[PDB]
RNA sequence: GUAAAGCGCACGCAGGCGGUUUGUUAAGUCAGAUGUGAAAUCCCCGGGCUCAACCUGGGAACUGCAUCUGAUACUGGCAAG
RNA sequence: CGGCCCCCUGGACGAAGACUGACGCUCAGGUGCGAAAGCGUGGGGAGCAAACAGGAUUAGAUACCCUGGUAGUCCACGCCGUAAACGAUGUCGACUUGGAGGUUGUGCCCUUGAGGCGUGGCUUCCGGAGCUAACGCGUUAAGUCGACCGCCUGGGGAGUAC
């Protein structure tokens, strides 16, 4: 059965990025939205478009910088069989600080040096690259 | 033995036999590596050329694309940083400094002439300073020729001179609306005043009617 | 200008109507001391001449590396078909912590501070592969913002 | 340059069946016509130009090109097409390695041509009877295989192809080395080793004619310029 | 833009699938392969055996147009069917023509029955007929001059199968293939047919509506097992060929060509 | 899959995991504080034995536990969909 | 699991709608089904055939071959609980280029014809990216991921002893 949305999201867009799919889509959460943002923030896609009223569809569209993908790795850290919770000071620093760890907390998901900035830790959704 | 099996592009050989014989090479993108097989192990093949037909100080550059990439190729050994460029005699105008000048110059009348034939043309090592100061003494022209062109009042033009790139000189041959842009652009005048200029410049064909 | 440094080299057998005929297997590196770093893997009846035709291959098929000073831009993983390969970038002083194959093409590339573990397999063609792989995904902050569209202090 | 009315009336527009396509050329088709495909002349058109374009300023800086079709229906025109702006061209079998291992088969070159001498400069008969036949049917060898690039001295600065999948060795040749390449490729083919690709018929012979009419035009431009 | 769509629906609405519109140019002869180019993917290489007519020499050169045959595509490189079945289709309407007036006038000269009815031949091709078609009454065109030019006028034709018998005399007078598979059953009723793929042990003549006949590689000759059915009689030719065994049931007429 | 390693196949309690929206709670989670976490040991900056080991001042650490005050994205509970 | 018929009976798929409203996935123990051989009791017994007997072959022939031939194979009701019980591939869900078929639905289309254009289920082969020690797998994954379980830790001794 379907346990983990947030996976699939992410699966689905590693896929996308292999097949140079330009644009992927998949039913909306919540989670997946800001999660979406949170990727356009950190530029790792282009734009994201969620439509529909009684079951809505996320789509998000995949960029591609000089043939190849941008989206070079994309892990979920967390997950239903054995979640992840980091405190400020314990939270990563993914690919050296050149890629970003999702992290969701208290004052919604940000990114890992946004947590930092903030002063506070949380969940850890995934790792990009 | 790559050069004989067509593996390193050779065009032209800017070199002055009996000093220095400074030449760049290009090559088919594939691991190749042109100057590294040209010199070979600490310099195995370089040696050879050195005291090949006498003490000549021969150098390989690493072809990069069209003639532009050939400029700095052709200061090397040494460190270029820019240059100009023209129409049929574009004449490299070599832009370095002083200190690393002593090197790129070498010699008054050696690598001057190896570098000149480098191009198949010629080039006209300058200064970093050099270019500022011809670079203005170009700005002020389009400018610094009495003003013979479009022409109206003076305050206006000194404010539309100063957001003016390269004056007026034949400008309406370039963008005719990022002028409008400018505080104040009514009806198409300044869209306009350049084309005042053009007549300026029939006038001046009108002045070598007066003069032929 | 360039170095270059013969990891291995390998007897091998083939088996024919009268006997074993021996041959020579090189695998050599070579590098620059900056990014551009290349492998070859020479064979031949003689040991010197395959160790020649190993630099000969090595000299062509080169490739670049971000380097950031002296060492890496962040820690990379590497895989070739048994080796698989870590390495991390290490602060000025440490040296190249590295063991074999892995060591000799971390030497020419002209990194000279790593601590870097061998996975898996060590088989010394593998693992050099491996490790080619491994500085060749290896991405600079500055194209990561120009992939990204955005600027390196943004990055950090 | 080329119009599209032209190409139609050509034989462009025309593709492979829908069994023997390839996905990766699924952009650059339009639709399928009785079971056929149909090439988007849209979408090929202004890239024929670019690598017309391409072609040109090749020329422009010396460059050398190399035309290659072995289809052997096309072999005559390519041929032409080579010639008329002097430039080189493999209308038969492309050997093996002839770039890549250009060293060797630049001895074969020489060797083709010491027999061309003895044929025609030396005019010194008297040879054995069978020998003379064999030094004949070399020189035909020779002649037919690498003919157009006798006379080409190095490598070529740039490859023309008239189909990607029939000439893969060729283009295999030209991606390891560097050269760029000019591929006409049919909805069959594989483009992704193409740098410049056409989406064309390759096998219509008014079709390819017409393809090498422009480039060769194209490549004349280049050296005048 | 549109352009192109609208182009793609008109070049749909001046084309058809069959050998129709005379549309492929003649624009490369040599002996032995004609070509031409009907607006298709491909060029036809067409034999010359379907381009002479009557006698054993060529008639049309560079720039002539004649229709060949579709609705099969690319057996890995090439297009068409060819275009002398196209005039069978123009050969069906002249024999059309006849219902209008009821009488279709040509030329006919049935000099023997092959399969019981003369056999009737219309300038290029010629036909296979029941027995009473050639004369219209007992006449028996053997003590007519041979190969005597009268007319066809039509007594029997099979509708499904091309089996036309026509009546060279007399101007003055004016599932389905296998249940009743007993029409050219009797012992030795010969045919004409077309062979269609030659299967190294066979040669696969097959005309009279959707049946399957096989010659195979014993009769084909008077030499038994050296003969290689390719060499000795054709590709896609109307053949002497008889019934000589057929079954109903397991649908296997085995023809025989050594009579 | 072939190197050791997918129960012969199913149903199914306990257990593990659980679509989507809103509200609420605040258990998990996070933040801050307080109490404690003996001294010695380890580590940092210092000092004293000629140096060192050794001795030694101050810090940091002791990743924890308990409480109180917040945060509510996620997980959980409860209520409605 | 294979001749037809009838009686009782489980599942699957499609077509539209209508309803319920997370009721789901997985599963240690537990429970059931589980080829062939085998066991028990009672029936049956044509053919075949472990065992057995004879004839050959052979150095020997406790085999292969031949002639016979009993358990068994068949039925009823119990037990046994294992097989290379294999796709040597746990179950459920999601996503990722293609081609050629088979089978079984179903929508439209002049079925003008065996057809034309779709859309579902199951299924055979080839092959791309990717994966793989390679062999190969490849939308029915051995690819990209998530949930739960089962199992492995050098060869023998041993799946044996207690």
């Amino acid at each position: 059965s379907m346990q983990d949305p947030i996976a699939d999201m992410l699966t689905r867009i590693r896929n996308g990025q292999a097949a140079n799919k330009a644009a992927v889509t998949m039913p909306s959460s919540k989670l997946k939205v800001a999660i979406a943002n949170v990727l356009k923030e950190e530029g790792f896609i282009e734009d994201f478009k969620v439509e529909g009223d009684t079951k809505p569809e996320l789509e998000l569209t995949l960029k591609y910088f000089q043939g190849k993908a941008v989206v070079e790795s994309i892990q979920r850290v967390s997950r239903p069989g054995l979640r992840i919770y980091k405190r400020k000071d314990e939270l990563p620093k993914v690919m050296a600080g050149l890629g970003i760890a999702v992290v969701s907390t208290s004052k919604g998901v940000m990114t890992d040096r946004a947590a930092r900035q903030a002063g506070l830790g949380g969940e850890i959704i995934c790792y990009v690259a | 033995p790559e050069i004989g099996e067509e593996v390193i592009e050779i065009k032209a050989a800017a070199r002055d036999p009996g000093s220095r014989a400074k030449i760049a090479v290009k090559t088919n993108d594939k691991r190749i590596d042109p100057v590294g097989a040209c010199v070979g192990m600490r310099g195995a093949r370089v040696q050879a050329v050195s005291t090949e037909l006498g003490g000549e100080r021969i150098d390989i550059v690493l072809w990069d694309d069209n003639p532009a990439q050939f400029v700095i190729n052709a200061m090397a050994p040494a460190d270029v940083a820019s240059i100009v460029v023209d129409e049929d005699k574009h004449t490299m105008d070599i832009a370095v400094e002083a200190g690393n000048l002593a090197q790129a110059i070498g010699r008054n009348g050696q690598n001057v002439r190896l570098a000149s034939q480098l191009s198949g043309w010629e080039l006209n090592v300058m200064t970093v300073d050099d270019l500022q100061a011809k670079h203005q003494a170009e700005a002020h022209a389009a400018i610094d020729t009495f003003t013979k062109y479009l022409d109206i009042d003076e305050d206006f033009a000194t404010v539309l001179v100063e957001e003016g790139f390269s004056t007026l000189e034949e400008l309406a041959y370039v963008p005719m609306k990022e002028l409008l842009e400018i505080e104040g652009l009514d009806e198409p005048t300044v869209e306009a005043l350049r084309e005042r200029a053009k007549n300026a410049l029939a006038t001046i064909a009108q002045a070598q009617e007066e003069s032929l | 200008e360039l170095q270059e440094k013969l990891i291995a080299v390998n007897r091998v057998s083939k088996t024919v109507k009268g006997g074993r005929i021996f041959s020579f297997t090189a695998l050599t590196v070579v590098g620059d001391g900056n990014g551009r770093v290349g492998f070859g893997y020479g064979k031949a009846r003689e040991v010197p001449a395959a160790i020649q035709k190993a630099m000969e291959k090595a000299r062509r098929n080169m490739i670049n590396v971000a380097l950031n000073n002296g060492t890496l831009q962040h820690p990379v993983k590497g895989v070739h078909t048994g080796s698989r390969v870590f390495m991390q970038p290490a602060s000025e002083g440490t040296g190249i912590i590295a063991g074999g194959a892995m060591r000799a093409v971390l030497e020419v590339a002209g990194v000279h501070n790593v601590l870097a573990k061998a996975y898996g397999s060590t088989n010394p063609i593998n693992v050099v592969r491996a490790t080619i792989d491994g500085l060749e995904n290896m991405n600079s902050p500055e194209m990561v913002a120009a992939k990204r569209g955005k600027s390196v202090e943004e990055i950090l | 340059t080329v119009s599209m009315r032209d190409m139609l009336k050509a034989g462009v527009h025309f593709g492979h069946q829908t069994r023997y396509w390839n996905p990766k050329m699924k952009p650059f088709i339009f639709g399928a016509r009785n079971k056929v495909h149909i090439i988007n002349l849209e979408k090929t058109v202004p890239m024929f130009n670019e690598a017309l374009a391409e072609l040109n300023k090749i020329a422009s800086r010396k460059g050398k090109i190399l035309f290659v079709g072995t289809k052997r229906a096309a072999s005559e025109a390519v041929k032409d097409a080579a010639l008329s702006c002097d430039q080189f061209f493999v209308n038969h079998r492309w050997l093996g390695g002839m770039l890549t291992n250009w060293k060797t088969v630049r001895q074969s070159i020489k060797r083709l041509k010491d027999l061309e001498t003895q044929s025609q400069d030396g005019t010194f008969d008297k040879l054995t009877k069978k020998e003379a036949l064999m030094r004949t049917r070399e020189l035909e060898k020779l002649e037919n295989s690498l003919g157009g690039i006798k006379d080409m001295g190095g490598l070529p600065d740039a490859l023309f192809v008239i189909d990607a999948d029939h000439e893969h060795i060729a283009i295999k040749e030209a991606n390891n080395l560097g050269i760029p390449v000019f591929a006409i490729v049919d909805t069959n083919s594989d483009p992704d080793g193409v740098d410049f690709v056409i989406p064309g018929n390759d096998d219509a012979i008014r079709a390819v004619t017409l393809y090498l009419g422009a480039v060769a035009a194209t490549v004349r431009e280049g050296r005048s310029q | 833009e549109s352009f192109a769509q609208l182009f793609e629906e008109s070049l749909k609405e001046i084309e058809t699938r069959p050998g129709s519109i005379v549309r492929g140019v003649v624009v490369a002869i040599d002996k032995d392969v004609v070509l031409v180019d009907a607006g298709l993917k491909s060029e036809s290489a067409i034999p010359a055996e379907q381009f002479k007519n009557a006698q054993g020499e060529l008639e049309i050169q560079v720039g002539d147009e004649v229709d060949v045959a579709l609705d099969a595509v690319e057996d890995g490189f090439g297009e068409t069917l060819l275009s002398r079945e196209k005039a069978k289709r123009h050969e069906a309407w002249i024999t059309l023509e006849k219902a209008y007036e009821d009488a279709e006038t040509v030329t006919g000269v049935i000099n023997g029955k092959v399969k019981g009815g003369f056999t009737v031949e219309l300038n290029g091709i010629r036909a296979f007929l029941p027995g009473s078609l050639v004369d219209v009454r007992p006449v028996r065109d053997t003590l007519h001059l041979e190969g005597k030019e009268l007319e066809f006028k039509v007594i029997k034709l099979d509708q499904k199968r091309n089996n036309v018998v026509v009546s060279r005399r007399a101007v003055i007078e004016s599932e389905d293939p296998w249940v009743a598979i007993a029409k050219r059953y009797p012992e030795g009723t010969k045919l004409t047919g077309r062979v269609t793929n030659l299967t190294d042990y066979g040669c696969f003549v097959e005309i009279e509506e959707g049946v399957e006949g096989l010659v195979h590689v014993s009769e084909m000759d008077w030499t038994n097992k050296n003969i290689h059915p390719s060499k000795v009689v054709n590709v896609g030719d109307v053949v002497e060929v008889m019934v000589l065994d057929i079954d109903e049931e397991r649908r296997r007429i085995s023809l025989g060509l050594k009579q």
